[PDB]
């Protein structure tokens, strides 16, 4: 089941060009209202981009005897835009969770699989015979028999290299491998809750004391000690989101310093 | 209610106009009367002879005292083993009626905990006193320092390391109010849904308590469908203590908060949910049943009537009959404003009174 | 043709496979009891108006009432004891938002107290409005373009500048049902003819088809197995025929009563429900962009009205 | 006593009901194969908790701080360059620029060189999107929910002695049970502190846990999972799933010398080996799943107040 926040560069030319041309037209018509008075152009541009700035700037108030109404409308306009933008970007990055799992054997997409849901088992596995006995596992048996693998490490490398897409395996081993390799994430449901013992001979008197020694390991905390050996020991980021943001900010800073060189050469 | 009494009254609704449409289609007259009891009629034992008999609508039909049961009857297997049934016109399932949607104060200042708010106020007070002491130990000045502290605290009305630490505290307070904004956002993310588990296979429903009061209609086909089911002895013994004659009895019982669950048809309780919003249905569509017309045996008015219903299926007859009353139905800015407006108005009145006091002194 | 050409011509006994039920098919053979709720439905693909008039309906009034009260307070404070007589409106409504509006250095103590109280009120109102927009995004409805069989779009595709498209399989019973409802709908569907079911599925996935008409539960199954829940029906069979499926036996077949009782046994015990659980995928449930269009356009219309008001105040 | 006294003294054949497994029962009779994974578990009070709003390390993670310092130094250096083109905002430009992060800085007299205004506009748009991302992280923090548990596991310090912590508590078991035998074979001090805190009935112990007559209890795992699957209110979810517990099974104790044993084992492995045991577990085990939530934000208030007092001491001594 495995970036740039879509601010201006992944999003198309609606919001940035719209706000830029809008504040341009607003600044031009308010400076033309300043012409019809009932570095003044630079002061009007500073006032317009300070209202669009909405974070604090050491500016005054120009001759706005009738421009103040359009200025306050544009100010409330800009703040309700940036408030709605903050709200829906946050709510966009909250509910951005699609369906990226199988939910167990009861999946009709796996009852009738295709070339995408690649699931298989180990070659000559007891789970294969366990599914071959049962009454409805015929299509999954025909799907798994095509790509049986020798070792489980082959299955791990195949599902790591996107050759597989699902694999039936014991749960705690997959939890240990998820602790080791964090890219391998299983599903949530659990099935075939079974017991695993030791492959033994027929009825032997030493076999009885072997089973009693296993029970002696059960009654004390030595099973928990074996869990301490293997089972218990497990193992808005703005580094892809706001990193290229700072790259374009630094490029804009270099270009703005170049424009300041142009302005000082002009004046 | 009554031992035996009969009055002529007015009947209308769905199946009445359906019979009018049939009389427009097929040439026949009517004799419209009501069922004697308030039961569908189950296969109950008669008082002797160890024999079970049907009654109710079947008891009125099989006696020759009825010709056609024009009613959306739950067509089961058992009643079709005896007499012939028509084609089911209605496809309708089962649902559970509960009493949900019980909510406001929104935790702004007075429903919000003012202990940490007074802690923030005393903290910025101690910070302002300490910065005035650093002004005294320099390497309306007190009033200017207090006004600057309480103005930068609220980010409005704002006119060397002391101001640096004060602006550290100001950004810290903006972190505080951003956490407050997130807390008020988390206040209105979700409600409390599913106070009763709607799962029919819930072991909490299989072993109920004294609070779980669920009932059914006395002697219905739903009771027969439960009687077939081989593991429904517990709910049968529960609902037999609360056998209800009419469905309006269950409507009045859950209306007075005496019931908690009721197995019933879907669209009826959907229309009752349109009536009252606290009467809430469920979404589990189980036992998708077919409702037709109660009919006799092999009859010349059987196949013609079935073909008439089939001819009625193609047009929008059931469509605009659903448009009559079935389709016909009958957080925001307003919740989080009222007590806020009243508290801010009272604070403004008290502040103006304190300004009268201060101008009377100054 | 087909199963009707096999059973009625007595080369087949009955149609145990699925079959639609209508007038003349019931005239030629006898169907069984309905065992599944399969009407008809329309499949379409994936994909607010304003935020001031419905939402800020009556809060707007009390905000203006308290704004006039606080403005009268500021006028009385300035007139008790340098330009805040009529210019308190711009200052006060800039401090409504706290847009860092450059107005004046506040020397009035009562003015600073009222500005502090109103700024705290503005912060908590901004928090409440962000929570309102969050709950508005949580309450996420998905409206459709067509919510009616008697649509004005279903009368002429010149109703809107892109004409949409929808068809069925040829020589089908659904075509006969449409021709028994509207011949003009068949005339518009004549230009929208296509052959295959999965061919229409490929046309819906690639975008070579707008809408599609088929049965209800089969399209529900197709939407359950839909890759990414890209295809959602219009409703759940509201403005449709609401028919069913049966087993068409011959007129006079003695097996009809036993098969009907067997189907009534198979439905009313959870066996049919077990088969529906086994054979219907339902992962795509209900109630599950970054650029709205109508809201800022309506604010643009109010902005054009503000241009008109600015012109009125400029000429006089 | 009980079923062991019935079977071993040949008044009963076998116990079909659920039976615990230990060494002495395997010595006196013979168990069957296990079929269900039922260990032990501990039920606690587990009152109302929060989602622990401790801090945030997602945007910066103690690596973007150098970028903040470098960008402040560049802003101050170009402010010095504009001052060279143009009287006290050499280092104070950094103060104004970080005051405009939280949009309430005192406006120092800005030069007409306009370069400072451009970089203030760029940093101000960056502060707008930074506060937007901060509120977005605060909104995304609401998605998960988890309240911490008072017991880490079987090696708890609270399991050692509740005098080590400031509230003392209590814990009981079933009387005369094999769980008590497992305690006395593993932890004698647990039996010592459990003997004075005994109880009578399992549902009675549940009522004692609800009404407040008991704090903790030790029982089997899946039976308490079933009790949570019938719990009124569902306020009790046990810690873990048998990971720090015994994790034993349930079997059928047959008499030593019964020919039924292999047939019963084949029947149990047939009942498991077809999904019918899964059907029985589905039928008999089925369950579901504030104004002062800032109990860890106030720890951040404590640390920031201590850092503010320390920096005030540093700026005051010199
Ligand atoms: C299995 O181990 C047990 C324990 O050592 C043995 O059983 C008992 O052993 C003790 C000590 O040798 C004797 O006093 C008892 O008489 C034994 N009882 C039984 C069950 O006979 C047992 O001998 C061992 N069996 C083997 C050889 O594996
Ligand atoms: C009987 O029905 C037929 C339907 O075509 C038609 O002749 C007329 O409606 C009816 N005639 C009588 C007997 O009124
Ligand atoms: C018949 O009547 C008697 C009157 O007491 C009643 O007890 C009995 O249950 C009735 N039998 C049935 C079930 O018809
Ligand atoms: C309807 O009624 C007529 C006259 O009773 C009968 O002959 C016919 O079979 C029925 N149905 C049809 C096919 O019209
Ligand atoms: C536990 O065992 C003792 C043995 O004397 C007995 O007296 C007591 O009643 C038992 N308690 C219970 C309730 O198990």
């Amino acid at each position: 089941k495995e970036t740039l926040d879509s601010f201006m560069q992944p999003f198309q030319s609606t919001l940035w060009l719209l706000v830029g041309l809008s504040v341009h037209v607003v600044a031009v018509m308010l400076y033309l209202l300043d012409r019809f008075s009932p570095l003044t152009l630079s002061s009007a541009m500073w006032f317009s981009w300070g209202v669009l700035l909405n974070s604090g700037i050491g500016e005054g108030a120009p001759r706005s005897f009738s421009a103040r109404i359009l200025g306050m409308v544009w100010a409330g306009f800009a703040m309700i835009i940036v408030a709605s933008y903050t709200a829906n970007l946050a709510a966009f990055l909250v509910l951005d969770r699609p369906e990226e799992r199988i939910t167990g054997i009861n999946d009709p997409r796996l009852r009738n699989p295709s070339d995408k849901f690649i699931y298989a088992t180990v070659k000559q596995s007891s789970v294969d015979i366990y599914f071959r006995r049962q009454v409805e596992l015929s299509t999954m048996y025909r799907h798994m028999e095509k790509h049986n693998y020798e070792s489980a490490a082959e299955a791990i490398q195949a599902v790591r290299d996107n050759k597989l897409h699902a694999f039936i395996w014991d749960s705690a081993v997959l939890e240990f491998e998820a602790s080791q390799k964090c890219d391998l994430v299983t599903t949530g449901e659990l099935f075939f809750r079974s017991g695993f013992g030791i492959g033994m001979r027929k009825d032997s008197p030493w076999k009885q004391n072997v089973s009693l020694s296993i029970l002696k390991s059960h009654e004390n905390g030595f099973m928990e000690d074996l869990d301490k050996t293997w089972v218990r020991y497990q193992e808005t980021l703005t580094f892809e989101n706001m990193a290229g943001v700072f790259m374009l900010v630094a490029g804009g800073i270099v270009a703005g310093i170049f424009l300041i060189f142009i302005e000082i050469a002009y004046k | 209610g009554s031992p035996r009494h009969t009055v002529p009254q007015c009947c209308y609704g769905f199946c009445i106009d359906l019979l009018i449409k049939l009389a427009r289609t097929m040439n026949f007259t009517y004799e419209v009367h009501l069922v004697a009891d308030g039961k569908f009629g189950t296969q109950e034992r008669v008082n002797n002879s160890n024999k079970k008999e049907w009654n109710g609508m079947m008891g009125e039909l099989l006696s020759g005292q009825a010709d056609m049961i024009v009613a959306p009857l739950t067509i089961n297997n058992e009643r079709a083993q005896y007499i012939e049934f028509s084609k089911p016109f209605k496809y309708q399932g089962l649902t559970i009626l509960v009493k949900k949607e019980i909510p406001t104060l929104d935790s702004f200042m007075q429903p919000f905990q003012s202990t940490l708010w007074l802690l923030v106020g005393l903290s910025v007070h101690v910070v302002a006193v300490m910065l005035y002491l650093l002004d005294r130990f320099s390497p309306l000045t007190l009033s200017s320092a207090m006004w600057f502290s309480w103005g930068v605290l609220l980010n409005s009305g704002i006119g060397f390391s002391a101001r640096i630490l004060g602006m550290v505290w100001a950004g810290f307070a903006m972190i505080i109010v951003a956490s407050y904004t997130a807390n008020l956002a988390a206040f209105l993310v979700l409600d409390r849904p599913e106070e009763r588990i709607t799962g029919i296979n819930d072991p909490r429903l299989r072993n109920p308590s004294d609070k779980f009061i669920y009932a059914t209609v006395k002697q219905s086909s739903v009771d027969i469908y439960f009687r077939r089911q081989v593991e429904l002895s517990t709910m049968y013994r529960h609902m037999e203590k609360h056998n209800y004659e009419s469905a309006a009895e269950a409507i009045q019982a859950v209306r007075d908060n005496k019931l908690h669950a009721f197995i019933w048809d879907s669209a009826v309780l959907e229309f009752e949910a349109s009536q009252k919003c606290d009467l809430v249905t469920t979404g589990e569509l189980f036992f998708r049943s077919g409702f037709g017309i109660g009919m006799r045996k092999d009859s010349p008015w059987k196949q013609n009537v079935s073909l008439s219903i089939l001819k009625s299926h193609e047009n929008g007859f059931m469509e605009d009959l659903d448009k009559t009353w079935v389709r016909y139905q009958e957080t925001l800015t307003f919740e989080n404003m009222a007590g806020v407006f009243m508290l801010v108005a009272g604070g403004i009145v008290a502040g103006i009174f304190l300004i009268f006091i201060e101008i009377a002194y100054k | 043709n087909g199963m009707i050409g096999e059973v009625v011509y007595q080369r087949a006994v009955m149609a145990v496979g699925s079959l639609t039920i209508n007038e003349e098919r019931s005239e030629v053979v006898d169907f069984s009891v309905p065992f599944v709720e399969t009407g008809i439905s329309v499949m379409v693909s994936r994909s607010p108006s304003a935020f001031l008039e419905p939402f800020s309906a009556s809060v707007w009034v009390m905000m203006f009432v308290m704004l006039l009260i606080v403005s009268a307070i500021a006028v009385f404070v300035f007139e008790y004891f340098s330009f805040t007589i009529g210019k308190a409106i711009w200052l006060l409504w800039g401090l409504v938002f706290n847009n860092s509006v450059p107005v004046q250095n506040p020397k009035g103590t009562t003015s600073k107290i009222m500005v502090s109280v109103w700024a705290f009120f503005a912060v908590i109102f901004l928090a409440s409005y962000t929570a309102n927009l969050a709950a508005f995004m949580i309450q996420e409805e998905f409206v459709d373009q067509v919510t009616g069989l008697s649509d004005k779009k279903f009368q002429r595709p010149h109703d809107y500048s892109p004409p949409f498209r929808f068809g069925t399989v040829p020589q089908g019973s659904t075509e006969r049902n449409i021709r028994n409802n509207y011949p003009y709908m068949h005339q518009y569907m004549t230009r929208f003819n296509q052959r295959g079911v999965e061919d229409a599925l490929v046309s819906l996935k690639t975008g070579k088809l707008d809408a599609f008409i088929y049965d209800a539960a089969v399209l529900n199954y197709k939407a359950g197995r839909d890759e990414g829940c890209k295809l959602v029906t219009i409703g759940s069979g509201y403005i449709f025929a609401t028919t069913g499926y049966g087993i068409a036996l011959q007129k006079g077949s003695p097996w009809k009563r036993q098969i009907d009782l067997a189907l009534l046994q198979f439905v009313g015990d959870g066996e049919m429900e077990e088969l529906e659980t086994l054979w219907l995928t339902g992962i795509c449930h209900n109630e599950k962009s970054q650029l709205d269009i109508d809201n800022m356009a309506g604010v643009f219309y109010m902005l054009a009205a503000a241009m008109a008001l600015s012109l009125i105040t400029f000429i006089w | 006593n009980g079923m062991i006294g019935e079977v071993v003294y040949q008044r009963a054949v076998m116990a079909v009901g659920s039976l615990t497994i230990n060494e002495e029962r395997s010595e006196v009779v013979d168990f069957s194969v296990p079929f269900v994974e039922t260990g032990i578990s501990v039920m606690v009070s587990r009152s109302n908790g929060t989602v622990s709003p401790s801090a945030f390390l997602e945007p910066f993670s103690a690596s973007v701080w150098v970028m903040m310092f470098v960008m402040l130094l560049i802003v101050s250096a170009i402010a010095v360059f504009v001052f060279e083109y143009f009287s006290f905002t050499i280092g104070k430009a950094i103060w104004l620029l970080w005051g405009l992060v939280f949009n309430n800085s005192v406006p120092v007299q800005n030069p007409k060189g306009t370069t400072s205004k451009i970089m203030v506009s760029v940093w101000a748009f960056f502060a707008v999107i930074f506060l937007a991302s901060y509120t977005a992280n605060l909104a995304a923090f609401m998605i998960q929910e988890e309240f911490v548990d008072q017991v880490t596991g079987l090696s708890d310090k609270k399991f050692q002695r509740p005098h080590d912590y400031s509230p003392p508590f209590r814990f009981g078991t079933v009387p005369n049970g094999s769980t008590e035998r497992n305690i006395r074979n593993n932890y004698p001090y647990m039996h010592q502190y459990m003997t004075r805190f005994n109880q009578r009935g399992v549902e009675d112990a549940l009522v004692s846990l609800k009404t407040g007559k008991l704090d903790a209890f030790i029982y089997d795992a899946a039976v308490l999972n079933y009790k949570a699957g019938r719990d009124e209110g569902c306020k009790l979810v046990t810690i873990g799933s048998g990971y720090i517990f015994a994790t034993t099974g349930y079997g059928i104790a047959l008499q030593k010398g019964s020919p039924w044993k292999r047939q019963i084992d084949l029947a149990l492995l047939q009942f498991v080996g077809d999904g019918e045991m899964e059907e029985l577990e589905t039928l008999w085990l089925t369950g579901i799943c504030s104004s002062q939530l800032d109990i860890d934000n106030m720890a951040g208030v404590f640390y920031m107040l201590a850092a503010a007092m320390a920096l005030s001491l540093i700026t005051f001594i010199w």
